[PDB]
């Protein structure tokens, strides 16, 4: 299970470029495929989406009418295409694996990612207090998030996700669905919250932990995250 | 030769005296005084379609949510019963298939038939495709059913006349159980999983040990093959269907036959047999395209849940929210 | 074959020798139960349409 | 005259209703040849509802008491809908020459998608063809002068047609429909005569061919065979004549249900 | 399905139901057939001709483009009678018998008998092989008499209407004469049985082919009332 990404470079303001997706280990014919974009000193930030038989497609309100995704199954490769770069598209592009049946676990794996350097409303927003927290290598830690809608549904899920992302490395999945355990990460995270409000606490603490600490919704398209909570030792 | 045959007779009679000196009264006097439960309705709330062929098998999940089904064509599909979704669809190697069984925790599916092997499936894989982790060979016969323990540990019947039992991590048998006549046709585990029983087409069932691996008890009294076994909540009970339109219940403590459920107006065999939450109801089903409950207490029927063809397989959810029943016209009808 | 022989005899020599109670007694305990579980049946006793998942 | 009439729209009203609703509300019937029999008890439904009162009303009276679009309509739709009756029959009968002139490949080409197209062979081409030779001019655009004296002088106006159009419609809406289920079921006459005498000696089909045959040549045949003679004849045929054999096509769709639906086992006991 | 996840639930439930679709179109032109014999007959080499304790073998063939399935019941004991539920929708059963013995026909009679008469098996024709024809034909000129196995040999005939040495013949027809009064003691004319003379030959599945051939046709003039 890995993917690789290639591309990027240095493009001359509204010039094209293509980006390239490599999947290899695993069965890529059915998992849906997103593009999430980091700005170089902001948040995480959501592209675009296909389906994995591609019968369904969605775009972000930021960039509809320049990009284009396309998927070749047979060759195990996704692509994206970019006309007429402005001076916002300059930053680091993923490539994200998901699969949506009942009890799976979507965005649980992410790429590597290739940098790209340009010269010179009814959404829902997603708020994090707090910034920056000074904690202590053995005691407990919390952080809350904030949301202006309710996640909750009428089925009964509340759709939260926390990410953790490492100094130097890519976002990785701790909670999904606001409650459930991924299934490589230590068992002394947790979850908890009501619909508006949420809270995320670890009981122990050790170095690995150093990073900085996201906050999505999935309840209806665009998908937007939060702001991010840093932690210094 | 002459001399084990006298003492082998003089031992049955003694044990066949013993048993019917503690007889006393019959469970209809005692049970006369409870006013019956009345008359059931349930109606059919989904449907199930996309199996080509008819349908052999289903197993429900300790989630109550989903459940597994098998099919003569060799697919194996696992459905979600609340919005009739279709998780995962399987194809077998070999196409005849007797037998499905879905895991406690819901990582693992079997089956087996007409190949004398148990597959055993791993729903749980880091690639998003489901594939085969561990063939058990060694019978002789074909497989008729099978039950999981935990993630490592499975129980067999098989047509040989002889049971097993099997060691997922290694896959060689652990121990054999012998002494049945005829080929074996089912099996039920207890609900804390020290005894189960078993039957045959030799008219009688047994009672296991698994620590040890040895028959404790022997019951008898029905006149043709034993097509279906059930094991009563309480975990000191069970029931059986045969081939001559009867239904029995025994107890293991007193060893005797209990009530009969039985009607003059059925003439073919049961298929298959299951009970209630509580124990209150005990339905079973038939190969006139029907599917009859009883009152397990006074042995009174009460509902008939009308299929098209011959109904194969029958089941009850772990918090008796639903019933779903299969049938050889390849459709799944969930009641309520 | 007198192993087959003597393999029986020995089982029914086993399965002889165990206790055993009485029919009424067995009888009262079933009764007992299932009178003490008829509130958590929902196929004996109808739930209202609003706590099964199941309606419509 | 008006009591035959009624039975006989009741008649076809309630045998197509039971037909179609029968092969619909069970899922035991649900094979290909069942749809597209289901298709034609529509066709044969949608015909006795619509057009039988107004053409009975019409021929209680000399005369017809609606608009003169109407009567474009009434003909039109009249035609469109009768010629599907013909053209569902002569699809029926090539199945059955699948069903026992290749019956080790009768499952693997009558799928579901065949029996959609021509369910769609059968709708469109009727209704297009009916459409556009009624309002378009072609009806009677051979002679007009004598036309309306003839009908539209003082009456209920009926198809009028020339010398071209009475051969056109004969040779698409009742030969090409008939001389394809003709030559079917006499090839079939000689297999289940040959098939049957090394059953007993190492009969049933004369009694069952026969009336599927006959039942379709009483109704249709007198009438497409006098419609075509009067363009080429001097018009000698009184307003009588010409006037009941309408009821025989009438007829023929009142009795498909009865010889196509209510004669085989597999229906009867389901 | 208020939520998106729900819709990708749903997606992958229809292409689901597409291979499904797929699957049903390709099963639904393949014809099934259950061979049976015993350890004497040559029903192993037949197989071999046409081309680790397993219950069941498959060996796949085809004629005039024309997919067969046939399936050869391998490791089960002496009885039969629980698993022949399972093949009561296939086209046809081959019946393959050793007739170069003239001891253990009796018990191949008893065999072809049970299973004629199974009640899970009506409507299921017979096609009958008799295998190993120079063996007997080695046999008979030897002189192994078959009037002290079967008492009515003195009153037989070789029947007018027979098409094929004379007394090879007799042994012959008087073979195929028993095994078809067996089939002809019943039936009703619901299903059929076709004989042959094998050899050790090459024409086997043309027979097949032609036997399946007529007894879909004759199911299918029977379902329309034209037989
Ligand atoms: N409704 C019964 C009266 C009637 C029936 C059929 C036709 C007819 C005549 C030639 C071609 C064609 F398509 C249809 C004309 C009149």
């Amino acid at each position: 299970v890995q993917l690789v990404e290639s591309g990027g470079g240095l493009v001359q303001p509204g010039g094209s470029r293509k980006l390239s997706c490599s999947a290899s280990g695993f069965a890529f014919s059915s998992f849906g495929m997103h593009w999430v974009r980091q700005a170089p000193e902001k948040g995480l930030e959501w592209v675009a989406y296909i389906s994995s038989g591609s019968g369904t497609i969605y775009y972000a309100d930021t960039v509809k009418g320049r990009f284009t995704i396309s998927r070749d199954d047979p060759k195990n490769t996704l692509f994206l295409q970019m006309t007429s770069l402005r001076s916002e598209d300059t930053a680091m592009y993923y490539c994200v694996r998901s699969i949506y049946y009942y009890g799976s676990s979507p965005f649980d794996f992410w790429g590597q990612g290739t940098t790209l350097t340009v010269s010179a409303s009814a959404d829902i927003v997603m708020t994090q207090a707090t910034s920056s927290v000074p904690v202590t290598p053995g005691e407990s830690v919390s952080i809350s998030c904030r949301s202006s809608k309710s996640l909750l549904h009428s089925n009964g899920n509340t759709y939260l996700y926390w990410f953790l992302q490492r100094p130097g490395q890519s976002p990785q999945l701790l909670i999904y669905r606001m409650s459930n355990l991924a299934s490589g990460v230590p068992d002394r995270f947790s979850g908890s919250g009501s619909g508006t409000a949420f809270t995320l606490t670890i009981s122990r603490l050790e170095a690995e932990d150093v990073g900085v600490y996201y906050c999505m919704q999935h309840l209806e398209y665009p998908l937007t995250f939060g702001a991010g909570t840093k932690l210094e030792l | 030769l002459d001399q084990l045959r006298q003492e082998a007779e003089q031992l049955k009679n003694q044990i066949r005296d013993a048993r019917k000196a503690c007889a006393d009264a019959t469970l209809s006097q005692i049970t006369n005084n409870i006013d019956p439960v009345g008359r059931i309705q349930m109606r059919t709330r989904r449907t199930l379609r996309g199996h080509l062929a008819k349908i052999y098998a289903m197993h429900w999940g300790t989630d109550s949510r989903l459940l597994v089904s098998a099919s003569q064509d060799g697919k194996l599909i696992i459905w979600d019963s609340y919005t009739t979704n279709k998780v995962h669809a399987i194809p077998l190697r070999s196409s005849w298939v007797m037998t499905c069984a879905y895991a406690p925790s819901g990582n693992y599916v079997a089956c087996g038939g007409l190949d004398n092997i148990c597959s055993i499936y791993n729903l749980k894989t880091r690639e998003g495709n489901v594939r085969v982790s561990r063939e058990l060979a060694g019978h002789t016969g074909y497989l008729s059913c099978c039950r999981f323990l935990d993630d490592n540990q499975i129980v067999t019947s098989s047509g040989d006349t002889t049971c097993a039992l099997w060691d997922i991590e290694t896959g060689q048998q652990t121990t054999t159980f012998t002494g049945h006549t005829g080929d074996v046709m089912s099996l039920s585990l207890a609900p804390d999983t020290r005894l189960f029983v078993s039957g045959a087409c030799d008219a009688s069932a047994k009672l296991w040990d698994v620590r040890e691996g040895m028959c404790r008890q022997t019951f008898t009294g029905h006149e043709s093959d034993i097509n279906a076994i059930c094991f009563f909540p309480n975990g000191n009970a069970f029931a059986t269907g045969s081939d001559d339109a009867t239904c029995r219940l025994f107890d293991l403590r007193a060893d005797q036959e209990l009530m009969t459920y039985s009607h003059d107006n059925i003439i073919c065999g049961i298929t298959s047999v299951s009970f209630s939450k509580s124990g209150r109801l005990l339905l079973a089903g038939y190969d006139d395209f029907n599917c009859n409950v009883w009152d397990a207490l006074k042995a009174d029927r009460a509902g008939v849940l009308a299929h098209d063809n011959r109904v194969s397989c029958l089941g009850v959810t772990d918090d008796g929210m639903a019933v779903a029943t299969g049938s050889w016209d390849s459709f799944l009808k969930i009641w309520n | 074959s007198i192993a087959q022989a003597r393999k029986l005899v020995e089982q029914l020599k086993m399965e002889a020798n165990i206790d055993r109670i009485k029919v009424s007694k067995a009888a009262a305990d079933l009764m007992a139960y299932c009178e003490a579980h008829a509130k958590e049946d929902p196929l004996l006793t109808p739930v209202p349409a609003s706590e099964n998942p199941f309606r419509e | 005259l008006y009591s035959l009439m009624s039975l006989i729209i009741l008649a076809t009203l309630v045998g197509n209703l039971i037909v179609i609703i029968s092969i619909s509300h069970f899922k035991q019937l649900h094979t290909p040849t069942n749809w597209l029999l289901h298709s034609m008890a529509i066709v044969d439904f949608l015909l006795g509802c619509l057009i039988m009162p107004c053409s009975m009303v019409r021929t209680v009276e000399r005369c017809w008491y609606f608009g003169e679009i109407l009567c474009k309509v009434h003909t039109s739709t009249d035609i469109m809908l009768s010629s599907a009756s013909i053209f569902h029959l002569a699809f029926i009968s090539i199945d059955r020459y699948c069903a026992v002139c290749d019956p080790l490949r009768y499952k693997a080409k009558i799928n579901i998608s065949t029996i959609l197209v021509m369910i769609l062979v059968s709708w469109s081409l009727p209704a297009v063809y009916a459409f556009g030779m009624i309002f378009l001019e072609l009806n009677l655009k051979g002679v007009e002068e004598l036309y309306r004296s003839q009908v539209s002088d003082l009456g209920g106006c009926s198809p009028f047609f020339s010398k071209v159009s009475g051969v056109l419609a004969f040779m698409t809406s009742f030969y090409i429909p008939g001389s394809v289920m003709l030559f079917v079921y006499y090839r079939i006459y000689f297999i289940a005569k040959g098939q049957a005498r090394s059953i007993n000696r190492t009969t049933k089909a004369a009694k069952t061919l026969g009336i599927m045959v006959g039942v379709f040549l009483v109704c249709w045949c007198p009438f497409f065979l006098c419609t075509v003679l009067d363009p080429f004849l001097g018009y000698v045929i009184p307003p009588s004549l010409n006037d009941a054999l309408y009821w025989f096509g009438y007829l023929n769709s009142a009795l498909n249900p009865m010889v196509y639906a209510f004669f085989y086992p597999w229906f009867r006991r389901a | 399905t208020l939520s998106a996840e729900d819709k990708a639930a749903v997606e992958r439930s229809k292409m689901i139901e597409k291979q499904l679709q797929k699957d049903k179109q390709v099963y639904r032109a393949t014809h099934r057939l259950l061979l049976l014999g015993a350890d004497n007959s040559g029903k192993s080499t037949i197989v071999k001709q046409m081309r680790k304790t397993s219950g069941i073998f498959e060996t796949k063939f085809q004629v005039d483009k024309v997919n067969f399935h046939m399936f050869d019941v391998g490791a089960q004991r002496d009885e039969r009678r629980k698993w022949i539920q399972c093949f009561n929708d296939v086209t046809a059963i081959i019946f393959v018998v050793d007739s170069s013995d003239y001891n253990r026909l009796q018990e191949a009679l008893n065999d072809f008998k049970s299973i004629w008469n199974n009640r899970w098996l009506r409507t299921i024709s017979v096609i009958l092989f008799l295998n190993k024809q120079d063996l007997l034909a080695e046999k008979v000129l030897a002189g192994s008499k078959i009037e002290d196995y079967f008492p009515e040999f003195a009153r037989y005939t070789t029947p007018e209407d027979a098409t094929p040495d004379p007394r090879v013949t007799r042994a012959k027809y008087f073979i195929r004469d028993e095994f078809l009064r067996i089939s002809t003691a019943s039936g009703d004319g619901r299903h059929y049985c076709y004989p042959h003379f094998t050899c050790s030959d090459t024409e086997n599945a043309r027979r097949i082919f032609n036997d399946c051939r007529d007894i879909i046709q004759r199911m299918h003039l029977r379902q329309y009332e034209l037989l």
